[PDB]
């Protein structure tokens, strides 16, 4: 694939817009060059959903040898195309492989979810064993607080949150460790440890 | 007998039913725009026209100026506004405030010297001059970026908004202007292709200070249609930060409803009318107003609101204070845009045409129907030989609502008139008032209502006096908010919410079900309701994914894959609504994506497959709005099958280096990436690093390696 | 370079019209600028006042009860036409050629087929006899084309395309168009005028919306709204949910409202699915839905067909022209007034149960677009706002006494009788009703609410709340004051022109109004 | 060209249809 | 050929063929 990046790289460079602003927005004005996307966003998402559900193959499927495991066409039920993509540069697809991925195909690893999903399991294990008691109908009085939605295991601030997921997950571009990370060491370690061995 | 639903209120009052009163389940109305346009303009210049009219030598257009005229001497809307007033309440503010004007001033200054060009791409349809059309803000501000690029224009590269509206401010002095404009040319087919066109300054002075419409057809509760007005990308900057100042000012102001939304609006108007309730005399009567102000926008003067701007900035930087006084100058100098024209035709031979704006004046005014003819009659005066009306006095709807929200509430704050014996004070919230008059008996309140009218109609604020009333205190409403005896209705009209979110089956649900809690903490919604929301929503739901109860005999492309997987999975109770299963959800676990919730019900072979490591349904580049549902809401989610993407419906150029960039450093997707070097060296480094690593484990073959090198070796960072 | 500070200038251009945009008085921003920093005002807002007119205020005048007077007296005049029924489709006059069925969901058009089937007489039928041809709509043209429906449906082939694809084109206008040439020859031709503005008909109080109301709020033994399930309740707090959901739907259920909303859910829901997959032919679609009876029997029920023309639209806005026919039982010469709009035969009789009663075929040509079409799936959300409110009306009771009291209300218990509400009246007599009925009413509202909703409905409700509201006020003592009057009156009642549920609703408002003034003696 | 068909009345003809349409017309004479 | 009937105010024409003269 690495061999596939530098293909592509040159492909694009080929071209003098690619060089010339490439070599002329650094690293830091990246940012700007990734929001000049079109925007020329659905103007009403149901009506939207509702026609692509009805056509032949709306799902957009990303190029790769996950295909081969499903024909294009199972129990004579038209499944995936090989026509090319502009959008994606993809296939397409129909629910129809994905309920069949659902029902045969490969078999995953099911490890990762104990842990990688733990606040959405500690929500079902603090609801389970929960004890409720009676109703009181009467009026209730109320205030308007300022409360946290969700239980957190370490509240702070956006920016050290932001820093310690990119030394949690992205070992690579960690330079010059900041005042944060040995604060949270062991947030960092246990983190590390438990999503180590996941493929997501 | 002869029903009459009516009669329910004979039994409950109006306030405790009042959700029911609104049609809020039908069609909203739904439309030519261009005579609701013109219109507005012959409305916004008629109330103005006692003003001094001049003419414009930088641009040639009329202009109207009602600033300082004369004082209206009837009811109907006077757009008059005297400055000494409004400086007089911008003094009682400030002196009623802690040096509020200079923190918010300051505040305003620092965020701009951080605001990036970027953030222009937010909002809605800009009007874009090179095509002189609506296109998405981000196209906009891309195609005048590289406009701007021909005529020695740069900053947009430099990063910061400062840079940005300098060379904008910079390009109003360009002998000509060049670009690149659509060809439509003719081959048949018709092929567009870009074409290098130039204009002159003052076409492109006009270009930038038009204004393009639209008719506000998503209304729900108004007969007569209004107008939304688009302005361009060359006003969008300096409108944010005056808007962001304004919001900075208002904030602090205890009578702004804005910008807070949601139950600290609520909190906001009950502490108010408690407040008020204790502030009353002994026996004296404290009423309300209950005010809809209109012709809110059509009144206001944007030289009022450089008044205001210079006079909140009495003491900052003069770079500054000229930065955030570019607006309202460019502002009171507008051109607005004309629809698309009418249309005329002929039914002795079944022909119609509909005839450009700038051809409005081509045909003789005795064909248009009457009220078009006396339309036209009235607005040729401001008409421009482009086809455009020239519209200096007066706003738009919905650009300044922060600093037309400060002025109301500066004029809410002015307390008194001449001492005498009462006191006001209220809520004010773009268009939208509230007001409160304390006294010693209902003939004084009714002196200090009348007292704070007048005041109003000194600023170019003209309350409604068909759409407001008034009455005791503890009964009122404040933007379709009712209070009544402290009992605050939450109306019931975020029904038209349950219907699928439409990005994908897994996230519909998730939006669904927390659009439904969220309802039930905020609006009352009782858990019958709720209990009734959550099936019509999963009705709603399997239906337009094809997805029913495998048992169920319903016949479908994926409904048979559906049956097959209904027996050949034993564990029935763990398939998920998209997959035919058994909808598990209720009040108590709405809060819980179902995926977590049927962990345990599903089979081994079932989640292996759904919750397969790789799903070719799912997507890197998918994932963009796993964060939040476009308002932006967050919602919970699950990795799985069913997180799949629907199809689409310099361009090039900086999607795929975006795209590269994000596939070589996969942290960049998620960060904002940090370095002073050009990204292609940056890549390059990158890929010559990741290349010799995959060799060294062995994922790369020799020559692989080589041919690797090579072209990295030409690339110039080897 | 901290020593310089940031440059920012303004240029030639922008410096003149910052210097032509300052207030009257004023000749350059530098002379504004001064003067803003400067000039300190010490009652200018006094000064202003002190010379302003005194024919400018609010004109504040206190409202008694005799201010307030009917809204829309024009609609009791009698000169003007009775108000037509524009409806997508029939409510209280539908026929349902119901078949028993094991349960199978099966396509629309073999469910058509099928209930053609088993009614042969009906379905054979060629020679028509037209009741009433109504204005415009050509007999031969809407025959024809129902005979093309029937064969259709009836043909062998599972298509649902009109085989025809010419004789259509005519019979629904579509052909009936102007031709659209550029603007210079219009600007050169003279007879090219400019349309004037069609304005709505002022019509008066009809009879048939009246006993549309009564009949579509009145339990029936068929019942076809059916809900999802949802998972186990376990928690007492949904307990009581679930028993207060379960007492709202065995009533709503049986209301034969509900069944009209499903009528109206399915076809639009099938109108959409046939535009997205077929745009540019002609379609066949039966009016469809599924009732289950008491017994658990689930009868399909085909109420007429509709011809879908060519929906090929890029925008939303566009409209797409549909044919309706349309079962009924009901002879229009009892009231012709009700029927202008329609063009209808009478195809034959039937027997339900011994006593033979006529069977016609309305036929009418409508307009639609996805918007509305859209909305029509969007319907039932009436279904929640009748909940909505009652179940606030159960928590204000639950409020006073700690127990619950849902089945109270509903039913009664020893200790609480049987909540009721005031819902019609007879002679000048209101009458009570039960809990359950004035749910029915409620959502007979709603579903009213929508169907008949337009620019006016609106325009109306969100400016006649302010005279409920005032209302609201008025029997609270508040002494409510009003500005102007005539006002509010003047643009509530510039929306009572042609639609049939504000012409009742302004009815309705004006007796209860009446109603409330003999009442407020106490 | 395009202007010509209408300054020369080219553009004003009657257009054409099926036989059966026609008889079950009863405003064509 | 039989004749030709025509509608002015929709601008349309037809043929009916001798056949059809007395439909």
């Amino acid at each position: 694939m690495t061999l596939a990046k530098i293909e592509l790289l040159k492909q694009l460079l080929r071209d003098n817009e690619a060089k010339t602003v490439l070599k002329q927005t650094t690293v830091d004005q990246y940012n700007i060059i990734r929001k000049f996307n079109t925007s020329r966003i659905e103007k009403n998402p149901s009506l939207r959903m509702k026609w692509a559900m009805c056509s032949n193959f709306p799902l957009a499927l990303t190029k790769g040898d996950m295909a081969n495991r499903i024909p294009l066409e199972y129990k004579g039920i038209q499944l995936k195309t090989n026509a090319e993509d502009i959008g994606t540069k993809g296939q397409m697809c129909s629910i129809a492989a994905v309920t069949w991925w659902n029902t045969y195909g490969p078999i995953g690893d099911t490890e990762g979810f104990e842990r990688v999903y733990e606040s959405f399991f500690l929500r079902k294990m603090r609801l389970d064993n929960a004890t409720w008691g009676r109703i009181t109908f009467g009026p209730v009085e109320r205030v308007r607080k300022r409360v946290l939605l969700n239980p957190l295991t370490k509240e702070m601030p956006p920016d050290e949150a932001s820093n310690v997921i990119m030394e949690i997950l992205f070992p690579k571009e960690a330079g010059i460790p900041r005042e944060s990370t040995w604060i949270h060491r062991e947030l960092i370690k246990e983190k590390r440890e438990k999503l180590k061995g996941t493929m997501i | 007998m002869n029903i009459n639903p009516y009669f329910l209120f004979i039994d409950v009052p109006i306030q405790a039913a009042i959700s029911t009163t609104f049609p809020y389940t039908g069609v909203p109305p739904y439309s030519t725009g261009t005579g609701y346009t013109i219109d507005t303009v012959i409305r916004t210049h008629e109330y103005s026209n006692k003003g001094k009219q001049y003419i414009s030598d930088v641009t040639g257009c009329t202009m109207v100026d009602p600033t300082n005229g004369p004082l209206p001497e009837d009811n109907e809307p006077s757009a008059y506004a005297q400055l000494d007033c409004v400086l007089e309440a911008l003094d009682r503010m400030d002196e009623e405030h802690p040096g509020l004007f200079q923190a918010a001033s300051q505040n305003a200054m620092e965020t701009l010297m951080v605001t990036t060009v970027d953030k222009l791409t937010q909002g809605r349809q800009t009007f874009d001059w090179t095509v002189c059309r609506n296109q998405p803000a981000a196209t906009a501000l891309n195609t005048t970026i590289t406009s701007f690029r021909l005529n020695d224009l740069n900053g947009a590269d430099k990063g910061g908004l400062i840079p940005f509206c300098q060379d904008i401010i910079d390009s109003l002095d360009r002998p000509e202007m060049t670009f690149f404009s659509v060809k439509n040319i003719k081959k048949i087919k018709r092929i567009p292709m870009k074409v290098k066109d130039k204009i002159t300054k003052v076409e492109y002075i006009k270009r930038a200070l038009s204004l393009n419409t639209m008719t506000k057809d998503a209304e729900r509760g108004k007969l007569k249609r209004r107008a939304i007005a688009t302005a361009g990308i060359q006003i969008r900057g300096f409108v944010l930060v005056v808007e962001n100042l304004a919001k900075n000012i208002c904030e602090n102001l205890e009578q702004s409803g804005l910008p807070v939304g949601g139950n600290e609006k609520k909190a906001k108007l009950s502490n108010a009318v408690a407040k008020m309730l204790s502030n009353c005399p002994p026996g004296g009567i404290s009423m309300t107003v209950t005010g809809d102000n209109t012709k809110w926008n059509e009144c206001l003067n944007p030289r009022i609101f450089l008044a205001m701007t210079e006079r909140i900035t009495r003491d900052s930087p003069i770079w500054f204070r000229d930065f955030c006084s570019i607006a309202p100058v460019l502002f009171s100098n507008k051109i607005a845009r004309l629809g698309k024209g009418f249309m005329i035709t002929s039914k002795t031979k079944r022909l119609k045409a509909q005839i450009p704006c700038p051809d409005l004046f081509s045909i003789p005014l005795e064909r248009y129907n009457e009220e078009t003819r006396a339309k036209l009659k009235k607005l040729k005066p401001f008409f421009n030989e482009e086809g455009t009306a020239s519209l200096s006095p007066g706003m738009m709807m919905g650009m300044f609502n922060m600093l037309s929200t400060v002025l109301g509430v500066a004029a809410l704050g002015i307390k008194n008139i001449g001492n005498k014996e009462y006191l006001w004070d209220g809520l004010q919230s773009s268009d939208d008032f509230a007001l409160f008059v304390n006294a010693k008996d209902e003939e004084t309140c009714m002196e200090g209502i009348n007292d704070f009218y007048r005041t109003c109609k000194l600023l170019g604020i003209n309350m409604s006096k068909k759409k407001s009333y008034c009455n005791e205190t503890g009964m009122f409403e404040f933007t379709s908010m009712f209070y009544r005896d402290g009992f605050v209705s939450n109306f019931a009209m975020e029904l038209p919410s349950f219907g699928v979110a439409g990005v994908n089956e897994s996230a519909d649900m998730a939006i669904g079900m927390t659009i439904i809690k969220n309802n039930m903490i905020n609006n009352g919604m009782g858990p019958a309701t709720a209990q009734t929301a959550i099936q019509l929503f999963i009705a709603d739901y399997r239906y337009t994914y094809k997805c029913h109860r495998g048992d169920s005999k319903v016949e479908g492309k994926r409904m048979k894959i559906i049956k097959e997987l209904w027996e050949n999975t034993k564990g029935r109770d763990g398939l998920l609504v998209a997959d035919g299963g058994p909808n598990i959800y209720n009040l108590r676990n709405l809060h819980i994506p179902e995926i977590v919730l049927k962990y345990n019900l599903m089979d081994p072979e079932y989640k292996g497959r759904l919750l397969h490591p790789q799903n070719p349904f799912v997507g890197h580049l998918s994932i963009e709005g796993i964060k939040e549902a476009d308002k932006k809401m967050d919602y919970d989610a699950v990795s799985g099958t069913h997180s799949w993407r629907t199809k689409r419906n310099e361009e090039q150029c900086y999607a795929k280096c975006c795209n590269l960039f994000e596939a070589c450093f996969n942290s960049a997707s998620y960060r904002k990436p940090v370095g002073q070097h050009s990204m292609l060296e940056a890549m390059a480094h990158r890929l010559r690093m990741d290349a010799r690593l995959d060799y060294e484990s062995g994922r790369m073959s020799k020559d692989d390696f080589e041919k690797a090198m090579a072209h990295l070796g030409e690339i110039g960072y080897i | 370079d901290v020593e310089k500070g940031i440059d920012f200038k303004l240029g030639q251009t922008i410096s003149r019209l910052r210097d032509i945009s300052v207030p009257a008085g004023f000749s350059n921003f530098e002379g504004m600028r001064s003067y803003i920093d400067n000039i300190d005002p010490k009652g200018a807002i006094e000064r202003n006042l002190a010379r302003m007119s005194p024919l400018v205020s609010v004109t504040p005048k206190k409202l008694t009860w005799e201010d307030l007077r009917p809204i829309g007296p024009h609609i009791y005049n009698h000169e003007l036409p009775e108000v037509p029924y524009n409806a997508f489709l029939l409510m209280s006059d539908e026929l349902g050629l119901a078949n028993m069925t094991e349960g199978k969901s099966k396509k629309p058009k073999t469910l058509a087929k099928e209930c053609l089937e088993k009614y042969s007489t009906l379905r054979d039928q060629t020679d028509p006899i037209l009741i009433m041809k109504s204005e415009k709509a050509n007999e031969n043209f809407l025959w024809k084309l129902w005979r093309d429906c029937v064969n259709t449906i009836s043909n062998e082939e599972m298509s649902n395309e009109l085989q025809k694809t010419n004789y259509a084109k005519w019979a629904t206008g579509d052909g009936l168009t102007y031709q659209k040439i550029m603007k210079e020859v219009a600007i050169d031709d003279e007879t090219m005028c400019q349309e004037e503005p069609k304005i709505p008909n002022k019509c008066r109080v009809a009879a048939w919306v009246q006993t549309e109301m009564n009949l579509l709020s009145t339990l029936t033994s068929k019942r076809a709204l059916d809900l999802p399930e949802i998972g186990p309740d376990v928690a007492p707090v949904e307990h009581v949910g679930s028993e207060r959901r379960k007492y709202f739907v065995n009533e709503i259920n049986y209301c034969k409202a509900s069944t009209v909303m499903m009528k109206y859910v399915l076809f639009h829901t099938s109108l959409l699915n046939e535009s997205n997959a077929s745009m540019g032919k002609y379609k066949v679609i039966p009016i469809t839905n599924r009732v289950v009876n008491e017994k658990g029997e689930s009868f399909d029920m085909l109420y007429g067909l509709a011809v879908k023309g060519q929906s090929h639209l890029r925008g939303d806005t566009d409209v797409v022209t549909v044919v309706t026919f349309e079962f009924s039982s009901t002879d229009p010469r009892v009231d012709s007034g009700k029927w202008p709009k329609y063009t209808v035969f009478r195809i034959g009789s039937l027997f339900v149960s011994g006593r033979e009663k006529s069977v016609y075929l309305y036929c009418r040509v409508n307009g639609t677009n996805k918007i509305q079409m859209k909305w029509g799936m969007e319907a039932r959300r009436c279904l929640l706002q009748s909940m909505q409110q009652m179940e606030a009306i159960v928590e204000q009771e639950s409020s006073i006494q700690g127990y619950d009291m849902t089945k109270a209300c509903f039913k009664g218990d020893r200790v609480n009788s049987p909540k009721t509400f005031s819902i019609g009246t007879q002679e000048g007599k209101l009458v009570k009703g039960s809990f359950g009925k004035a749910l029915r009413v409620i959502f007979t509202k709603c579903l009213m609410h929508y169907v008949f909703g337009n620019a006016q409905l609106e325009g109306f409700s969100a400016e006649s709340r302010r005279l409920l509201l005032l209302i609201q006020a008025l029997k609270d003592r508040k002494g409510p004051w009003v500005f102007d009057l005539e006002g509010m009156y003047s643009g509530i009642e510039e929306c009572i022109s042609n639609n049939p549920w504000v012409i009742q609703s302004a009815y309705w408002f004006n007796e209860w109004l009446g109603f409330e003034k003999e009442g407020s003696k106490v």
